[PDB]
RNA sequence: UAAACUCCUGCUUUUGCU
RNA sequence: AGUAGAAACAAGGAGUUUU
């Protein structure tokens, strides 16, 4: 008979069975080529729904940027970016008439973040965008070059270990014309050998000079580096995901740490929080909504969504905002969070790569960089890129793109969102005045949305007002991805609901195996999975004795560590075999090296070799106790029991895992395709020094616990330290006082050296 | 001292370690994680892919001087490339096999004291116990409750202030030092390290994990305590939860405040309830807290609680002697009065009849926000000194003090007449009326009461009529001490008798406890507080309470129809129901229930309307004892959260829906089970 | 303070005709709301709505699909078709290497024939496909007679499998300075897909991968002892479950698919340069309780240099099929069917002869599409998890033991069944077999038209549910939706059957 | 100039030098 | 050819020798 699955939609209720339509199995979607085609086709969407506001001229810039708020009024179902700053402010200046004092109470804690920050809090998250070398490199590597930027310029100003001066001088940075950066070019020399009397080469890194403008130091100093959003599910194209410059996630994270803490005095932003908190955030409203529940209402939920939700937002209206949630607040700190919505609101996004043509004669390929699009011959295109180049080639600046309207992803959330949640801040009964009233949640883009009102047609008359209020700011709602209909379903953020039981199946399971950081510490995250998933995503009992099941069935194909009770065979049988007839405790040897699986559903908090303990002979346990250790390299509290996972909710998400130290927890491979790049200089000068920076951090004991925040000059630093060092051992000691003297002659010598 | 020279022997080498020299206190800051690697997008292939080259892991140099390169078996172990970015090297997981397996063997006993909050784990689980399945639905609340916060509650900040002398003293940088409390948990934290081993830097940071006070918000359906919350997986689920109790020391101070919270829903549970003299002694049989009864701990427990002293005295076991009055504790240090029935005409005219305690006598005023000592004459308050953690908490004690002195001026005050005719069928007492008009507004008590000079002489301070101190003048009588109240009393155990109406008498006949002395905080449980029967159906939500009750109807359908037709007193008198009578309205109270007995008595004699869709709809409301009524009773109304949503007479509605195709139940939203076909074909 | 660079461009950033903040921050200090929402509602256009539409039973027109070609196989090695090359119970001389575990099985097939070309390939190099074959016949012969002992095995490069393996068809990255002029220096193909049309086999290939078979295909590990009552319930609601997941022949798919991509993550990480030889095993556990080791074919692995995370491993998929490429042909279009054998079948009333192909078929593989095999093992979570969640809708329904409800009667429920005579309800059984039977194809034939599609075909999924419960749904532009769908249905074969599933659900959700 | 052999790399191969 | 899908891979990268 003909068999499909679908149709068991029939018997079960679709919320109930809705995990079937995530194919969350299969692969995602890669972006193969570049986003080149990925960010064009966003800068053009952008300045097609923002088409109307006036083309300014940067004056520092040269950039050719729109300004499209506070423009024409929208006439159509397109979507819009004409936001209205007079709604702006007025849709929010009834957020805090609704949560009273939230704004100057949220900056207070603010201005105490500020107050207590290092410039480390910016050296963590993802890779940026480094101006130096025009790339992606990771979070400390571009920190740790533009700061000798500023000690190779003038005036560094910064390293007073707070980042407010390091925010000072990023300000000062954009006033020094001449700004004279690093470059190094790979060389060869030429050398001898006395033992077999060759001359060979020798490859060594040189050193070359290089300078900016203010028309080129200020476009890098603005410059968003566009990806493409590799792996993201339920998008059968893909998106521009921006990354920020070096400087701008500095004014950021003082942006989005007040829109969080606005958030989290708010109550229907899911977002600052993980899924649990979210549950409670969506099944409270729909009680909230049975408040007024009177004898004859009709209450209507919206399960809505934004179309276009990051190209029709605008910065400028978030330096409206908090310009505004920052009333009455001090002149330098409404300064300091203002930068970040001004330089979003000048920001030039790179285009990526480029493109890889072929010669369907020569059987040729080649590359161009993205820089060349200013100047081609428009026929080597095909007929739909040919069509993107001209709509945005009057917006090349320098090889970046003026895009002033809009933002985009992998920049900043938590902002816009205290603005979507305003507009549902004002379907409050004591706002509307009159019979409709609404309220809902807002995440990132995807709301939901429940108003209310005594017949269909006040419904109709509320959903459109709603509708209509949105499009004052910009926020257009998705008219194919949404409906409505009565209370107890929705979705939001795929967090399905039934009546009132949620089903979560939202970042669903793209992981339950081995997501190998370690060998022990990829199971003792790995059993870790299987637990919290079964609080936070809802897996039950049966699959979470399968999810741990198959669990070490991939734990033991990729680390090779079968049992010696199944006699197959790969690099190691039989030694393994000793331990199985020595050790009386057979039935309790650890499983990272063949042994049995004592885990199940009473105890996947308890560790590994923790829950192994118990029961093993005074050898084995015995040669897992060597302190020693060369397999683990004793982490920072940073990196000690931190794996990054990533959701399907966010970006990305540190979670802990109760790891003991043991022989199997060691550092994987570090990738060598750094060693045929030019690029071979950034290593083998600092490859040396992470050998000796932690020689160093021998001398003081809390440098690997805490961060050392003293006076410069590391050779410097200890030796302030070994003359208190040399003072308590002298009054007091086991050590001979003479080879105290020894102690002492070291320090000058250090110095005889200049 | 040999390290230094190694610290001065790189230096003559060329530039390279010279740029060290002029590497800053941020710049060792920073490129302490200074990766030229980034971090891995997708780990999981890289482990799947790096573990088919033959050398996937970097162990560090020391391999090189003690583990061969050659084995027994014919592989390769480690290789003499470098790893990109260090001067570790490159080796196989066949040298991790042979560390194992031929590696050195230390004996550190002391490494279970290292990681000795995971072996507590295991001692929690080992020597844990586990119950039967309770197979309730699961009605789960996400709070932010505790993980494993452990010693001294300190703060997280000043858990690292402890760890940081006990690491190594000279880097503390505390402007505060410590409390007092610190000051020996430190010193025995300071020999155990020693203890250890000779130890790492590791074994400090583990014992600041334990002092970690982490606080994720987790679905709890049960209890929430730091024993219970490592779990929280094993015991909560679908159709099912899982009665779990793990070994150790169950504790001494808060048990009480597990057995408060569980102790106050039996009581509301009974006020509801048609005869709290017998179901809070019947759901004592069937409760359980954290697996031990609560007819266990009951006995062993001289805390004073007013619910709890309830369940005390129902099962014959004695209260204190201190009276209460408003939800406080009044010691009687000193003096002595008579009742005296009197009737006083308030602002309204309203006449109350009170006890007039006619002689002085000399009070201590408790509370859970106050300490006082209250000097009481015959309708007069003499003198009140009075302390409190703040002045919300003094006004309290103050409004306390001024209704039960009986004043002429605290009477005529009232604005106003009085009906907090309680959620019941019987009445209240005027005492406990007149508290609560002023603790809603008392602004005009206190212009009324009397304003006088005062002496400040030993930070005795007085009190203003606008809640504000003065050492100039204050109201007549009230003195705030600066410094707390001395209380310093006991009290001796008496047998005390109980009646239905839950007010507790003593020997005399003097009402010590009541439901209206009931606190209306509900706390967070800690040790999972188990029901047997359905009495965790509020606990779940007003919403739930009708789903359930609905949804307990169907199964227990043919128990009920025999109920229904030979015994519909016992039918109606079970505690499931009593459930739905909280939400019933009070206006209508009786009416409904006096309608249903008789329309239920309607379809006994006319044989014939037996219809399966209205004995279900209507059988929770006769659980009420039922009164005359005029002839409109049909509008029937049920609470949810605030709004009163109706159910209909005739059909269906939003909170009671039935469709009779798919012969399923809709209440609230919410398919409540699968009623059978057989009492929709009989008659 | 804001300097002399800044401050200039924070001018710009502001609403038109505000040309200094510090006006426009002395602006909102002295703003309260006038009104001016229901002022500008008033100005904007009453053509600017939301209005909804009912939804209606007679409203959801059914999907559209494509038209063109029949679409063709893509699965990486054959789904309905293979064939067990079995020598069972390897105890002595079926060993644990697959090398060897290879050759004793084609050495108990008895007829073997010449190689001789059934259907073309119709547009690559015909003779190289069976000059391929023989090469590897007489390969794998290159070990069997010699006694050296190797683990694995490496082709030497010929000119027919340097044709199939794309050995230096890559155009050279030249500089572009260097000839710009070239008349067709083009970008790529960055056109559409060319579309595809259903056709009858994908269904074919999922009523064979619903029903059960007679081996045992998972076993797998143990776990620590049920003495608390909820592993008790957990471990007999789980051996209910691999009742019919042992004996699935969707998890013969897994378990191919797991072995595939391992072997060919593994080989590409050594074998770099040279084109190794790797046979596809999968070893069945029967009913009873002997094992046995099938072979299904061989694969020849090309260069493998992997330096992004999607570059393509090319390999040549030799796979032993009995099905005649001349009984349905507009399914491989991408193959070249050799016929190689025959051997002896058992027939109910007889016995037949009846012969024996080789599908031989250029591929290929990125890292991520054959890392995404080995977690196929997740198909069985996947489906695991709704008949673990078809226990909570069926929790508050009887409140007591309740996997003793479901696989003990036979009380056949579900719907899943299309017939002549109607929908055909069934069992649990039957459906914990379809639900992995969907999710093991949402992983074989997964492609970015999968995923665009069960987005917004979810968002049609579940108004249609609110439609049969009477929840009075609206859109407002479902005719968009449509468009939505119907752009991402192009050209593989799982997702149009997706469509025609959900049409023949549209179909009978609203009757 | 066209052919072969020699070393490195498999996320850093996204691009700045001589 | 093949993979694939809005742009890619089909080794990149360094050395030597011969119209």
């Amino acid at each position: 008979m003909d068999v499909n699955p679908t149709l068991l939609f029939l018997k079960v209720p679709a919320q109930n069975a809705i995990s079937t339509t995530f194919p969350y199995t299969g692969d995602p979607p890669y972006s193969h080529g570049t986003g080149t085609g990925y960010t064009m086709d966003t800068v053009n969407r952008t300045h097609q729904y923002s088409e109307k506001g006036k083309w300014t001229t940067n004056t520092e810039t040269g950039a050719p940027q729109l300004n499209p708020i506070d423009g024409p009024l929208p006439e159509d179902n397109e979507p819009s970016g004409y936001a209205q700053t007079d709604c702006v402010l007025e849709a929010m200046a009834f957020l805090e008439k609704s949560h009273p004092g939230i704004f100057e109470n949220s900056c207070l804690e603010t201005m105490e973040i500020v107050q207590q920050t290092r410039v480390d809090k910016l050296t963590q998250g993802r890779q940026t965008y480094d101006w130096t070398l025009n790339r992606n490199q990771p979070a400390a590597t571009a920190l740790a070059n533009t700061i000798e930027v500023f000690r190779s310029n003038g005036l560094t100003a910064n390293e007073s270990g707070r980042l407010i001066d390091f925010l000072k001088d990023v300000m000062e940075s954009m006033d020094k014309g001449e700004m004279e950066i690093i470059t190094h070019f790979q060389r060869k020399r030429r050398v001898r050998d006395n033992m077999t009397k060759k001359m060979v080469t020798q490859r060594t890194i040189g050193k070359k000079k290089q300078r900016l403008n203010k028309r080129s130091y200020l476009i890098r100093a603005l410059t968003l580096n566009t990806m493409t959003k590799d792996a993201e599910r339920g998008k059968l194209k893909r998106r521009a995901i921006a990354t920020p410059g070096m400087q701008i996630r500095g004014f950021v994270y003082f942006v989005e740490t007040l829109a969080r803490s606005i958030c989290e005095k708010l109550e229907q932003s899911g977002l600052p929080v993980g899924g649990n908190e979210k549950k409670a955030k969506l099944a409270n409203v729909v009680r909230k909504m049975m408040t007024n529940s009177q004898d004859t209402e009709l209450s209507f939920t919206i399960t809505g969504d934004n179309t276009k939700w990051n190209e029709n937002q605008n910065p400028r209206m978030f330096l409206a905002m908090i310009t505004y949630i920052t009333r009455n607040q001090p002149e330098w700190f409404r300064n300091v969070l203002s930068i970040a919505p001004i330089m979003f609101s000048n920001k030039m996004a790179r285009l990526g790569k480029g493109y890889m043509f072929e010669s369907k004669s020569m059987k040729l390929r080649t590359q161009i960089p993205a820089e060349m699009l200013a100047s081609i011959d428009l026929k080597y295109f095909n007929e739909s890129t040919r069509k993107k180049i001209e709509k945005i080639r009057p917006l090349l600046i320098d090889g970046t793109a003026s895009l002033s309207p809009g933002m985009m992803m992998g920049m900043f959330n938590m902002l816009s969102t205290v603005l979507g949640v305003s507009i549902l801040n004002l379907g409050q009964k004591r706002y509307t005045k009159t019979t409709y009233w609404w309220d809902g949640l807002q995440s990132s883009d995807d709301f939901a949305l429940i108003v209310n009102a005594p017949n269909h047609e006040g419904i109709q008359a509320g959903v459109d007002r709603f509708y209509r209020t949105c499009k004052l700011v910009g926020i257009n709602m998705s008219k194919k991805k949404s409906y409505i209909n009565r209370t107890g379903t929705f979705e939001f953020t795929s967090f399905f609901y039934r009546y009132g039981f949620v089903a979560n199946f939202s970042m669903e399971l793209p992981s339950f195996g081995v997501s190998g950081i370690n060998e022990s510490a990829d199971m003792s995250i790995g059993v870790t999975v299987i637990k919290n998933n079964m609080i936070n995503n809802d897996l039950g009992p049966a699959t979470a004795q399968m999810a741990l099941q198959l669990f070490i069935k991939d734990y033991r194909y990729t680390y090779r560590c079968h049992r010696g009770d199944t006699q197959i065979q790969t690099r190691r049988s039989f030694e393994l075999k000793k331990l199985w007839e020595q050790t009386r405790s057979k039935a309790g040897l650890l499983v990272s090296d063949g042994g049995p699986n004592l885990y199940n559903i009473r105890n996947l908090h308890i560790p590994e070799v923790c829950l192994k303990w118990e029961l093993m002979d005074e050898d084995y346990q015995g040669r897992l106790c060597n302190p020693l250790n060369p397999f683990v390299s004793h982490k920072e509290i940073e990196s000690v029991n931190n794996a990054v996972v990533m959701p399907a909710h966010g970006p990305a998400k540190s979670m802990e895992y109760d790891a003991v130290a043991t022989t199997h927890s060691w550092i994987p491979k570090r990738n060598r395709s750094i060693l045929n790049t030019s690029q071979r200089g950034i290593l083998e000068d600092e490859q040396m020094y992470q050998k000796c920076c932690n020689l160093f951090e021998k001398f003081f004991p809390s440098s690997s616990y805490r961060r050392p925040v003293g006076i410069s000059s590391m050779v410097e630093a200890m030796v302030s330290r070994a003359r208190i060092d040399a003072r308590i051992d002298f009054e007091s000691g086991r050590i001979k006082k003479e080879e105290f003297a020894e102690i002492m002659k070291i320090c000058s010598t250090i110095e005889e050296l200049r | 001292m040999e390290r230094i020279k190694e610290l001065r022997d790189l230096m003559s080498q060329s530039r390279t370690r010279e740029i060290l020299t002029k590497t800053t206190v941020d710049h060792m800051a920073i490129i302490k994680k200074y990766t030229s690697g980034r971090q891995e997008k997708n780990p999981a292939l890289r482990m799947k892919w790096m573990m088919a080259m033959k050398y996937p892991i970097t162990a560090d140099k020391r391999i090189m001087e003690m583990i061969p390169e050659r084995n027994e078996q014919g592989q390769t172990l480690w290789s003499k490339t470098n790893d990109a970015g260090s001067d570790r090297v490159m080796v196989s997981p066949l040298a991790v096999t042979w560390w194992n397996r031929n590696g050195p063997t230390t004996s550190t006993v002391h490494y279970p004291k290292v990681y000795k909050t995971y072996f507590e784990k295991v001692e929690r689980l080992k020597h844990g116990t586990f119950g039967p399945v309770h197979f309730r639905n699961q009605v789960k609340i996400r709070r932010r409750v505790d993980i494993n916060p452990g010693h001294a509650d300190l703060s997280a900040k000043e858990a690292q202030d402890v760890i940081m002398e006990v690491v190594f003293p000279n880097e503390v940088g505390a402007r505060i030092l410590t409390s007092e409390s610190q000051l020996t948990i430190t010193k025995e934290k300071k020999e155990e390290l020693q203890d250890c081993k000779i130890a790492p830097l590791m074994v400090a940071y583990m014992l600041e994990r334990e002092l970690v006070r982490k606080t994720r918000f987790l679905p709890v359906a049960g209890g929430t305590s730091s024993v219970y919350i490592e779990v929280l997986h094993l015991t909560q689920g679908t159709c099912w939860e899982q009665m779990y109790t793990p070994g150790g020391e169950v504790r001494n101070d808060d048990v009480d405040q597990s057995l408060i919270i569980a102790a106050r829903n039996i009581v509301r549970r009974a006020t509801v309830s048609a005869d709290p003299l017998a179901s809070l002694l019947e759901m004592c049989h069937s409760t359980q807290i954290g697996g031990i009864r609560m007819v266990d701990i009951l006995r062993q427990n001289p805390t004073e609680e007013q619910a709890v002293d309830i369940c005390k005295a129902a099962m014959g076991l004695r209260i204190s002697s201190s009276f209460s009055f408003g939800g406080f504790t009044f010691k009687r240090t000193s003096g002595s009065s008579v009742k005296k029935e009197e009737e006083v005409l308030t602002g309204n005219l309203q006449t109350l009849k009170i006890r007039v305690h006619e002689g002085y006598e000399e009070f201590t005023m408790v509370g859970r926000r106050a300490t006082a000592i209250l000097r009481k004459a015959t309708r007069r308050l003499i003198q009140l000194i009075v302390s409190g953690r703040d002045e919300q908490s003094i006004a309290e004690a103050i409004i306390v003090a001024m209704v039960f002195s009986q004043e002429d001026c605290m009477i005529k005050a009232v604005r106003g007449d009085l009906n907090f005719v309680n959620r019941a069928n019987q009445r209240l007492n005027p005492m406990h009326q007149l508290l609560r008009h002023f603790q809603k507004d008392a602004k005009v008590l206190f212009q009324n009461w009397g304003i006088e000079p005062i002496d400040n002489v030993m930070g005795m301070i007085g009190i203003l009529p606008d809640m504000t101190p003065s050492a100039e003048m204050s109201l007549r009588g009230v003195r705030v001490s600066k410094m707390g109240v001395d209380e310093y009393s006991s009290t001796e155990r008496v047998v005390v008798s109980i009646d239905r109406f839950l007010r507790v008498r003593d020997q005399q006949g003097n009402v010590l406890l009541s439901p209206e002395e009931v606190s209306e905080t509900q706390g967070t449980e800690k040790l999972t507080i188990t029901y047997s029967s359905s009495m965790m159906w509020e606990i779940n939500g007003p919403e739930s309470v009708l789903v359930n009750t609905y949804q307990w109807i169907i199964r227990n359908w043919e128990t009920v129809k025999i109920q229904w037709s030979q015994d519909p007193t016992m039918l109606y008198n079970k505690m499931e129901f009593e459930s739905f009578q909280s939400l019933v309205p009070k206006a209508a109270r009786g009416q409904y229930s006096g309608f249903v007995r008789t329309l239920f008595q309607q379809m006994r004699d006319v044989l014939g309307t037996f219809d399966t869709v209205q004995i279900i709809k209507l059988l929770p409301f006769a659980a009420a004892p039922p009164e005359q009524s005029r002839m409109q009773f049909s509008s029937l109304t049920v609470n949810v959260r605030g709004s009163g949503m109706r159910i209909l007479v005739r059909g269906n509605s939003p909170v009671f829906n039935y469709n009779k195709a798919t012969k399923r139940l809709t209440v609230l939203g919410k398919d409540a089970g699968a009623l059978t076909e057989d009492p929709d074909e009989g008659t | 303070e804001i300097t002399g660079t800044m401050c200039r461009l924070a001018d710009q950033s502001l609403p038109p005709n505000f040309s200094s903040l510090e006006k426009f921050r002395a602006y909102v200090d002295g703003f309260e709301p006038n009104g001016c929402i229901e002022g500008k509602l008033s100005q904007m256009s009453k053509e600017v709505n939301a209005r909804i539409e009912p939804f209606l039973k007679t409203t959801p027109r059914p999907l559209r699909l494509p038209d063109g070609p029949p679409c063709s196989q893509r699965s990486k090695f054959l789904l309905m078709d293979a064939l067990k090359l079995s020598i069972e119970d390897p105890s002595h001389e079926g060993e644990g290497i697959p090398l060897y575990d290879a050759i004793k099985c084609m050495k108990t097939f008895f007829g073997w024939k010449e190689p001789n070309i059934v259907k073309p390939h119709e547009k690559g190099i015909n003779p190289n496909y069976l000059l391929a074959w023989k090469q590897v016949l007489a390969e794998l012969q290159d070990i069997e007679n010699e006694e050296k002992i190797p683990k694995t095995k490496n082709m030497r490069k010929t000119s027919q499998l340097k044709w199939a393996l794309g050995e230096n068809m890559a155009p050279e990255k030249v500089d572009f300075e260097d000839c710009k002029d070239v008349s067709d220096l083009r970008q790529y193909d960055s056109d559409e897909p060319k579309p595809r049309s259903l056709a009858s086999w994908i269904q074919s290939e999922f009523n064979k991968a619903c029903e059960l078979t007679d081996s045992s295909w998972i076993e797998l590990d143990e776990i620590g002892e049920d003495v608390a009552p909820i592993e008790h319930i957990a471990s007999m609601r789980r051996n209910y479950f691999t009742a019919e997941v042992s004996h699935c022949r969707a998890t013969e798919y897994i378990m191919k698919g797991v072995y595939i991509n391992t072997a060919l993550l593994n080989a590409s990480c050594a074998a770099m340069d040279d084109f190794q030889l790797i046979p596809m095993i999968s070893k069945c556990r029967t009913k009873e309780g002997r094992r046995k080791t099938n072979l299904y074919g061989f694969i020849i692995k090309g260069r493998s240099h992997l330096r992004n995370d999607t570059d393509v491993v090319n390999f040549v998929s030799m796979e032993f099929s009995l099905t005649d490429p001349r009984l349905e042909p507009h399914k491989w279009e991408k193959y070249c069917v050799l016929e190689i054998g025959d051997m002896l079948l058992r027939t109910a009333i007889g016995q037949v002869s009846r012969p024996m192909f080789l599908y031989v078929r250029t591929n290929g593989t990125s890292k991520i599409k054959m890392k995404w095999g080995m977690e196929m093992r997740r198909c069985l979570l996947q489906s695991l998890q709704q008949i673990e969640s078809m226990i909570e809708a069926e929790s508050s329904v009887k409140e007591k033991d309740m996997t003793k409800e479901f696989f003990e009667n036979k009380s056949e429920t579900w719907p899943i069944g299309e017939s002549p005579k109607g929908m055909e309800e069934g069992s649990i059984g039957k459906v914990c077999r379809t639900l992995l039977a969907k999710s093991v194809f949402n992983s074989l034939y997964a492609s970015p038209q999968l995923e665009g599609f069960s987005a917004e075909s979810r968002k049609l999924l579940l108004i249609v549910q609110a439609l049969r419960d009477n929840l009075e749904p609206g859109t407002f532009d479902l005719g968009g939706l449509y468009e939505a769908i119907e752009e991402c249905l192009i050209n593989d074969p799982w997702v149009l059957l997706n469509a025609s599933w959900f049409n023949s659900f549209l179909t009978h959700a609203l009757k």
